[PDB]
């Protein structure tokens, strides 16, 4: 219950620093002040538009990347058996395998962007 | 003796021979009065008892010596000699909402009018433009209405030829009329006395009553005259506040809250010491309908023709949009009904 408290109490400052935030200095809104940043000049276009992702292989690939990630933590007790040996074959199987995968992708030009 | 040939063609290096000084020209309405004198080239003396960064957008309004600003004391005459020596116009636009620690009603609407007033008899001012309320009764149910009919008879009293003008409810961009019902959504549903069914207003857009000063003050037949400024349509409470909340595309909730509560709560918002959300006089002011004043001139007399509010409320209930509602036309949005 003690990082529940932990994570109230640092949720409740950054709220009340927030408020503090909006509510101590003088507001003087209009308008024009509110309008999107556009350095200067006003936006052609919505922000919400669609914005093309030229790596979005690599997120796609970095899922399962971080899938094997999950998979490799449970490393650090896995060296306290007893069969070693079947241990650590399997765990550098995985290892190649993450490999081989970074590489198929790396080769057929997947890392790649555009 | 202050008597300037106008010279130019009207533009801001102009000569309009216009020099004023605009008290309270820190408002909304100062800054249009300002801007219109400013823009003919008129030496425009603007007093202030706020902090000069409050008097900043004002600066640009003028050409290179055209904007004097200078301090002044409402509860000091000597301030006021000085501010309208030079003066052959005088406007006073002072007056506060809300009473405060130092100044009440009685203070801003009857003391410091009869001072401009007297004052500027002294100095020789030729024009005055006195700004009361066209609801201003003597026995009105609101204060600061009250005060607004004492102070219109002094004025007279102290300048007999002083021009007085009556707008009805000023709208615009910096307004606290059409702002205050639109701010009305963050407190969930609008309350309205009788559901805003037995009140009916008439509102004036704030550039023509700017432009009816400037056409006072340029009429030579406005002395002595006493103006009401009125607008095109009179509009029912509920009405009007439904298309408020319809050109700035909020859920309208209405639901009638009785005169007693609605005094209440207008009690507990004067509890904050800065500027109060809502007072028990601006309850009673709002719920007030307007008075119709047919044997007074209006804009229409002074040769502006009064601007409909449908055409000059998107300016000012754009900002009360959602980002959804932001690019909306001015046409889709349906006139309300109008009490004619
Ligand atoms: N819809 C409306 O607003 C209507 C208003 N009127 C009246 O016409 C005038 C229009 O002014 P408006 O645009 O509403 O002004 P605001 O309410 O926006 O601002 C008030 C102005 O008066 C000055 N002022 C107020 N009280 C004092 C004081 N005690 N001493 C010195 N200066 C003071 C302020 O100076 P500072 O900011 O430095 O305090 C500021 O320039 C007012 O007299 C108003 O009551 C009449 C009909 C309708």
């Amino acid at each position: 219950m003690n990082i529940m408290l932990t994570l109230l109490t640092n949720v409740t400052l950054a709220s009340l620093l927030v408020l503090i935030a909006f509510w101590l200095p003088q507001l003087n809104a209009y308008s024009e002040k509110t309008s999107p940043y556009e350095c200067g000049f006003d936006p052609m276009g919505s922000a919400r538009l669609p914005f093309s992702m030229k790596f979005f292989l690599v997120a796609i690939t970095f899922l399962l990347f971080d899938l094997e990630i999950a998979l490799l933590l449970p490393l650090p007790w896995a060296s306290q058996t007893n069969n070693l040996k079947t241990m650590l074959t399997m765990a550098l199987f995985l290892l190649i395998l993450l490999a081989a995968s970074l590489a198929y992708e790396w080769t057929q030009k997947g890392l790649e962007w555009a | 003796h202050h008597a300037l040939i106008p010279h130019g063609k009207g533009g801001r290096s102009s000569v309009s021979g216009i020099v004023a000084t605009v008290f309270g020209a820190t408002g909304f309405l100062g800054r249009y009065v300002v801007n219109h004198l400013g823009r003919m080239g008129s030496q425009v003396i603007v007093p202030y008892r706020c902090e000069p960064y409050d008097t900043m957008h004002l600066r640009p309004m003028g050409d290179l010596g055209q904007i004097i600003f200078m301090e002044w004391n409402g509860k000091d005459k000597d301030s006021i000699r000085k501010v309208v020596e030079h003066s052959n116009v005088v406007i006073n636009l002072v007056g506060r909402e809300w009473e405060t620690k130092n100044f009440d009603f009685e203070d801003v609407f009857v003391k410091i009018p009869h001072a401009i007033a007297q004052v500027s008899k002294e100095a020789g001012v030729e024009k005055l433009i006195h700004i009361s309320h066209l609801n201003a009764d003597i026995k009105s149910p609101s204060r600061y209405l009250r005060s607004k009919a004492v102070g219109e008879k002094e004025v007279r009293a102290a300048f007999p030829e002083a021009t007085i003008i009556k707008p009805s409810d000023i709208f615009g961009r910096e307004d606290r009329f059409l702002n205050y019902f639109a701010s009305m959504r963050w407190f969930g549903g609008v309350p309205l006395i009788s559901l805003g069914k037995e009140t009916v207003k008439q509102p004036v857009y704030i550039v023509d009553v700017s432009k009816g000063i400037i056409n006072a003050i340029k009429d030579p037949d406005a002395k002595g005259k006493t103006f009401a400024f009125v607008g095109p349509n009179r509009y029912l409470l509920f009405d009007l506040v439904q298309y408020i909340f319809a050109v700035a595309y909020r859920p309208f909730l209405p639901y009638p809250l009785p005169h007693f509560a609605y005094r209440w709560v207008g009690r507990l918002f004067e509890v904050s010491p800065f500027e109060p959300w809502t007072t028990r006089d601006k309850v009673e002011r709002v719920h007030m309908s307007d008075m119709t004043l047919p044997h007074l001139p209006g804009l229409e007399d002074l040769g502006i023709q009064a601007t409909p509010l449908e055409l000059k409320a998107i300016e000012v209930l754009r900002r009360h949009r959602t980002y959804r509602w932001l690019t909306s036309e001015m046409e889709d949005v349906k006139p309300a009904k109008t009490v004619n």
